[PDB]
Order: structure tokens, then C-alpha cells, then sequence
């Protein structure tokens, strides 16, 4: 029924500088009491929320002063004074004025950084996987900043299209840099009537387009 | 102290239906009211209902009519929830949670339970290495893996020489493949002069299928 909507949807801030996340109502939240029960939720990754606003401003018990709720009507805003390395997941507002009870779509608050280029690792499949038949060649793409990158395959400078899947690490706690695997799904047949296996990787940290390649059987 | 213990990971096929029970503990049952919360991976929060744990009576999410049924036992402090249908979109973990202010927000979290919805068979991972060379060398740093591939459902863990590697370990969110099966790898960088003295194996664990596969990376 309310529709919770946040301005913004992600944003990267250095540790030590503000954050600011807004939530909008589409009607009003005033509940039958005259409370306004807008809370906001810090979710991290493979873990459950944990409540850190209640009622617009209040903040829930062992919650650090740094974090603050203000807002009236139908608009809502959570501010982090100084953000931590911490304070990485998801925000998410959420009303338990009116039933049915909803939340917003979240916020992810990410790390900003310094640039940095990522190391590029080419594998060719396993012989024990080409005894199954099947051939997966990985490409890795190690420690970069930001996470935006593209990651082309070609087999004999042929481009490959429908035959790919990547997937990308969250934020490192140690360096707030990503990794990302590439990952090629060919046949043991079409993998051995080809030699040359190239991943062509195109990042900000690069001044030119990195290729990590192999011959096969070398 | 205030505990919440929900009923372990469940594997439906599309059609099937799935009964998620929270024990709750520590405190009085008919303080708190009682809430189901969902989330499809990769996706944001859903609020499926609150259960008056005194009376017994739910308001629901109307999108979960007919659909969800949550209910509580007084007998045994234990909350429901049923979920009839199921399809390929009630692929999430299932929360219950409890609001210890007394107000219809909540804080205190259940560990939650996945549910997959799928036509696929549980079936355990093919571990396969992704072995250190010179195409895998970074100036006195290698690279190496292991490739995770073929398992259902999620998830999977995967430790490095029995949890004593930890430095450069790079565990992959896993993709759903089109077979209905799930593949990740896990990498680690190390200093390429002990590519010959320190031995690298990848511990795989998948619960679901009782599996659990250690693997050697040697280097090539």
C-alpha cells in the first residue's frame, strides 16, 4: 500500500566524511498513536538487519552517536556524521505506521577509494575436468577500484557471446577493492579444436585494455 | 537472554508447499509480537505478516492471500509460517522477528531459513583446481583456485588448508547456471617462491548433499 522509496539507490563515501540516505513515503506514516514509526535497518551481507533508527530519530540501543534520524510527512532522512569501514551493507527504511508493513528498496553505502587497477589471471580447465567432458576456463580479475570492468573472451580472436558468467566479491575489509571471476563453459570437444584462449579485461585503472591469454596444451 | 531458532533449509519443487517453524525462548511469548520477514537473494526486504502471539491472530501481506498461512502455538512458544504454491520466485531465506520494544517494528532477527524452489535433485559439487603458473605470476605473487561446480541448492563453504590460509582468499558469490545447478571458485594469492614448499588445498563443504571435498592445487 505505502510505497517506501530511497534517494539514493548507492553512493561511496570516504571513511571520516558524511553520509546522508533519504526515504520517502508515498502517503503519510502518522500511525492511530500519533507516532511515526520510520525505521532504519543496516543489513551486511549474509546476515540479518540489525535496527538502528526507531520512531524518525530515535536511536536503538548500543547504536554509535554518529548515526542520526530526522524527518516529517513524507520525507525521511538517516545521516552518518562520520562514516566507518563498518558501516558497508544496506540500508533499508522501513514504516510499521500502516498495514501493510513495507520497506524501502535499500541503499548500499560502498567505500570510495583510490583508483586501482586490477592483477588479470588466466586458467586453463583442469585434466580432470576434460575427463568429464566439459572445459571451464577462468579469468580472475584481483583487487581493482571501482567495481565498473569488462571482461571479453575470444578463442582464436573470436569473440565469445552466451558461453560467460561473472561474478564479483563484495568490498574488501582490508583494502575496499573487488575481484572478479570470469568464468568460460565450453565442451571438451570445441575446447580442443582451439588454441589460442584470451580474456580481454577494460578498467578505469588501465590506461590501455589488459589481456591475460594461454595456447592450449603449453 | 531472548533466542529465536528456526527449522533448517528446505529444497520444494515448484507446486510443493513448506511449513518454516521459530522457536522462540528466553523471554515471555505473549510480549512481543511476531513477524515474518523474506528475502530473495540478491533482492530487497519483504514483510509477509505480524502474529498476535497472544490471540493468535495475523495481519498478512494481502500479495500473500490465500498463499501464507502464519499461525503460533502457546503450548510451545513456537510461531509458523506455511507457504502453499510454491514457485521459482519464493527462492528466499524466511526470517521470523520480534519486536522487544512491544511496538510493531522489530529487532531481534531468527537465523532465517532457505527455501529453494526448484525442479533440480541436491546434488554435490565437482571440486576442480585452478592451478598457479607463470600466466597466474604478479611480480613474487601467484594466483590459484579451486572451481566449485555443479551443486544444488546453495550453499557452499570453502576454507583454505583448514581455515589456517585466510590472507588473500577470494570466495565468489555463485552463479545459477542454466541447468538449474550452481558453480563458484575460490582464489588465493600467495608468494610464488612457496609454490614448491607450502601445499594448498581447498576445503569444500555443502551441507545440503553431506558432502564435503578437499582438494590439492598443484602447481604446473
Amino acid at each position: 500500500d505505502i510505497v517506501m522509496t530511497q534517494t539514493p539507490l548507492s553512493l561511496s563515501v570516504t571513511p571520516g566524511q558524511p553520509a546522508s540516505i533519504s526515504c520517502r513515503s508515498s502517503q503519510s506514516i502518522v500511525h492511530s498513536d500519533g507516532n511515526i514509526y520510520l525505521e532504519w535497518y543496516l543489513q551486511k551481507p549474509g546476515q540479518s538487519p540489525k535496527l538502528l533508527i526507531y520512531k524518525v530519530s530515535y536511536r536503538f540501543s548500543g547504536v554509535p552517536d554518529r548515526f542520526s534520524g530526522s524527518g516529517s510527512g513524507t520525507g525521511f532522512t538517516l545521516k552518518i556524521s562520520r562514516v566507518e569501514a563498518e558501516d558497508v551493507g544496506v540500508y533499508y527504511c522501513f514504516q510499521a505506521s500502516h498495514v501493510p508493513y513495507t520497506f524501502g528498496g535499500g541503499t548500499k553505502l560502498e567505500i570510495k577509494r583510490t583508483v586501482a587497477a586490477p592483477s588479470v589471471f588466466i586458467f586453463p580447465p583442469s585434466d580432470e575436468q576434460l575427463k568429464s567432458g566439459t572445459a571451464s576456463v577462468v579469468c580472475l580479475l584481483n583487487n581493482f577500484y571501482p567495481r565498473e570492468a569488462k571482461v571479453q573472451w575470444k578463442v582464436d580472436n573470436a569473440l565469445q557471446s552466451g558461453n560467460s558468467q561473472e561474478s564479483v566479491t563484495e568490498q574488501d575489509s582490508k583494502d575496499s577493492t573487488y575481484s572478479l571471476s570470469s568464468t568460460l563453459t565450453l565442451s571438451k570437444a570445441d575446447y580442443e579444436k582451439h588454441k589460442v584462449y584470451a580474456c580481454e579485461v577494460t578498467h578505469q585503472g588501465l590506461s590501455s585494455p589488459v589481456t591475460k591469454s594461454f595456447n592450449r596444451g603449453e | 537472554q531472548v533466542q529465536l531458532v528456526q527449522s533448517g533449509a528446505e529444497v520444494k519443487k515448484p507446486g510443493a508447499s513448506v511449513k518454516v517453524s521459530c522457536k522462540a525462548s528466553g523471554y515471555t511469548f505473549t510480549d512481543y509480537y511476531m513477524h515474518w520477514v523474506r528475502q530473495a537473494p540478491g533482492q530487497g526486504l519483504e514483510w509477509m505478516g505480524e502474529t498476535n502471539p497472544r490471540n493468535g491472530g495475523t495481519t498478512y501481506n494481502e500479495k500473500f492471500k490465500g498463499k501464507a498461512t502464519m499461525t503460533r502455538d502457546t503450548s510451545t512458544s513456537t510461531a509458523y509460517m506455511e507457504l502453499s504454491s510454491l514457485r521459482s520466485e519464493d527462492t528466499a531465506v524466511y526470517y521470523c522477528t520480534i519486536g522487544t520494544s512491544g511496538y510493531d517494528y522489530f529487532d531481534y532477527w531468527g537465523q532465517g531459513t532457505l527455501v529453494t524452489v526448484s525442479s533440480a535433485s541436491t546434488k554435490g559439487p565437482s571440486v576442480f583446481p585452478l592451478a598457479p603458473s607463470s600466466k597466474s605470476t604478479s611480480g613474487g605473487t601467484a594466483a590459484l583456485g579451486c572451481l566449485v561446480k555443479d551443486y544444488f541448492p546453495e550453499p557452499v563453504t570453502v576454507s583454505w588448508n583448514s581455515g589456517a590460509l585466510t590472507s588473500g582468499v577470494h570466495t565468489f558469490p555463485a552463479v545459477l547456471q542454466s541447468s538449474g545447478l550452481y558453480s563458484l571458485s575460490s582464489v588465493v594469492t600467495v608468494p610464488s617462491s612457496s609454490l614448491g614448499t607450502q601445499t594448498y588445498i581447498c576445503n569444500v563443504n555443502h551441507k545440503p548433499s553431506n558432502t564435503k571435498v578437499d582438494k590439492k592445487v598443484e602447481p604446473k
